[PDB]
């Protein structure tokens, strides 16, 4: 509709089809650091505090 | 381009055998017409310049013509020719969402309007019989408004507060909050509002349909703009207009919601209308019959029975208050036509306490009527505290009376709003609910505000089946009350 | 349909113009400021950016 809607309507399939090819790149995780604090304090707390206990 | 020629084609260029006049006279936005001997009385002449007239005096040897528009488009010896109609405007769903003057004429572009049907603006109010008493209710989304002094349907509430003080944001509020029911399945709860703008600045009027559009809520807005420019004799007529607009649908079977706003701007419209006919003036300089102008036009607000279609047409016309002087004389010709009341006070604005209902003076004399059970369970136990709390609040001793200012003063903060921001039914019992039963008395005041953002978000996150629950059933029955309330004590806990 | 004088007159006249927009007729440098006036509202309102170049934002982390 929108294309109907343009005079330079070859303009719009261009950029409807390279829109198409364009896909946002995923951005990532770097925070599985804190899955290592998870396990760090783990060990910390478990061994000192709970057998200290 | 070629289709500009196909508009050439089609268009009505047959002649017709017509009555005619010829002006005698243009000044003072009076024009006076001879001839038009079978010209009747309220009828709608037209004159040479495209302008429109209302035949107001039928003098023996002449006629005086109201110009609906600028009268120096008019000179003496024009030629003034009677279209035979008291004075129509077109009426139908073809408006909605269409920015119409005060004649029906698009000021909007967006092609002509489609209407097929026409109303007199002189119409009669219903009778004794047809209307029947306040049943259902209209839902405003402000707290304040819902809980203490509700609105129904067929009510003709009344706004009332100085300059700049919250009486259109409280109108464009209702507009936008009955965009739930008008998607809804039942056309039994679909609003459709109108919103007549009087003597108001146009590019006020013109970023409020900004407003509506981006709300989506023009999809059953009119907007009838007669703004500070349009001549008298337009101000006087757009809240007509819109009446009839809104009498369409309450006789067809609907339900309609007219806003005029404001109503002290048309009687000054009319004020100049008649000082300039050399009428003799009154009490302000306003005429005697200042008052049949506002009773007449408010007096249509009406809710027909089943036997008549059952549709209604509410009415919430917008007084403005100089000083705010509540005795003026509009003010009380208004009060003394309406069912009801919103002050607005301009020091409650000041204090930041928005929207500034002024719940001592504000009262609703259909009220527990036509409001939602639920909402009457939760708000009655509101309205005497907050009436205990203005009893006390004069000076600032034991345990109940700390106990009265404290609650009241919760609730003040918990009723404030913010802006293009309406509640539903059901989330403002849930807030009113956490404030009255009790479970924010230690909370400071300072974070009631902030505590009620934080409780919605989590309300209207996980337990969506309560809040259904409470608006299909309308009434929080007692395990729904206990949900509520555990709900109300976890959230708290987090704090 | 044809008898009214008026009617064939604006059709006949406007066939002409059809005709003569071979090209755009009677533009007028006044047509030339207008559009340049109204295009850079037009675009100052947009950008700056090219008639009609598919751009991108070269994304980024926290
Ligand atoms: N509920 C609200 N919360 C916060 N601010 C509000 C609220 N209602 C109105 N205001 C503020 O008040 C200002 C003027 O309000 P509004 O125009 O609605 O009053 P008004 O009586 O219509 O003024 P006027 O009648 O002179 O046009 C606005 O800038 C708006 O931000
Ligand atoms: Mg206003």
């Amino acid at each position: 509709y929108y294309k109907a809607n343009v005079a330079k309507a070859g303009l719009v399939d261009d950029f409807e089809k390279k829109f198409n090819a364009l896909k946002v790149p995923i951005p990532e995780d770097k925070y599985t650091a804190q899955v290592d604090a998870e396990e760090k304090e783990d060990v910390k707390s478990c061994a000192e505090f709970l057998t200290q206990s | 381009s070629s289709i500009l020629e196909e508009r050439i084609l089609g268009a009505d260029t047959s002649v017709d055998l017509e009555e005619t006049g010829r002006v005698l006279s243009i000044g003072d936005g009076i024009a006076r017409v001879h001839g038009l001997r079978n010209v009747q009385a309220e009828e709608m002449v037209e004159f040479s310049s495209g302008l429109k007239g209302m035949s107001l005096n039928l003098e023996p040897d002449n006629v005086g013509v109201v110009v609906f528009g600028n009268d120096k488009l008019i000179k003496e010896g024009d030629i003034v020719k009677r279209t035979g109609a008291i004075v129509d405007v077109p009426v139908g769903e073809e408006l909605l969402g269409r920015v119409v003057d005060a004649l029906g004429n698009a000021i909007d572009g967006k092609g002509p309007i489609g209407s097929k049907a026409r109303r007199r603006v002189g119409l009669k109010a219903p009778g004794i019989i047809p209307r029947i008493s306040v049943r259902e209710p209209m839902q405003t989304g402000i707290k304040a408004v819902d809980s203490l002094v509700p609105i129904g349907r067929g009510q003709r509430e009344l706004i009332i507060g100085d300059r700049q003080t919250g009486k259109t944001s409280i109108a464009i509020d209702t507009i936008i909050n009955q965009k739930r029911f008008n998607d809804g399945t039942d056309e039994k709860k679909k609003l459709y509002c109108i919103y007549v703008a009087i003597g108001q600045k146009r590019s006020t009027v013109a970023q409020l349909v900004k407003r509506l559009t981006d709300a989506d809520a023009m999809k059953y807005t009119i907007v009838v703009s007669a703004t500070a420019s349009d001549a008298a004799p337009l101000q006087y007529l757009a809240p007509y207009s819109g009446c009839s607009m809104g009498e369409y649908f309450r006789d067809n079977g609907k339900h309609a919601l007219i806003i005029y706003d404001d109503l002290s701007k048309q009687a000054v419209a009319y004020r100049q209308m008649s000082l300039l006919l050399r009428r003799p003036p009154g009490r302000e300089a306003y005429p005697g019959d200042v008052f049949y102008l506002h009773s007449r036009l408010l007096e249509r607000a009406a809710k027909m029975n089943d036997a008549f279609g059952g549709g209604s047409l509410t009415a919430l016309p917008v007084i403005e208050t100089q000083a705010g002087d509540v005795s003026a004389y509009i003010p009380t010709n208004v009060i003394s036509i309406t069912d009801g009341q919103i002050f607005l006070e301009t020091e409650l604005f000041y204090k930041g306490i928005r929207p500034a209902i002024n719940v001592g003076l504000s009262v609703s004399r259909v009220g527990s009527a036509a409001q939602t059970r639920a909402m009457k369970q939760v708000a009655g136990t509101m309205k005497l505290e907050l009436a205990q709390y203005r009893e006390v609040a004069a000076f600032a001793l034991d345990a109940a009376t700390q106990q009265l200012l404290s609650r009241g003063v919760r609730l003040t903060e918990l009723l404030k709003q913010g802006q293009y921001s309406p509640m539903a039914i059901e989330e403002q019992v849930a807030v009113i609910y956490a404030g009255v039963r009790g479970y924010l008395d230690k909370l400071e005041p300072s974070k009631i505000t902030k505590f009620e953002n934080a409780f919605l978000s989590h309300v209207i996150s996980q337990h969506q089946a309560l809040l259904g629950k409470i608006r299909t059933d309308g009434k929080i029955s007692e395990e729904s009350d206990a949900k509520l309330k555990e709900i109300v004590t976890n959230f708290l806990a987090g704090f | 349909d044809p008898v009214q004088k008026l009617f064939v007159d604006k059709i006949r006249e406007y066939r002409t113009k059809r005709q003569t927009s071979g090209g755009p007729v009677d533009a007028g440098p006044e047509y030339q400021q207008d559009l340049d006036r109204e295009l850079f509202k037009l675009k100052q309102m947009y950008g700056k950016a090219d008639m009609n170049t598919f751009p991108n934002f070269t994304f980024e982390d926290p």
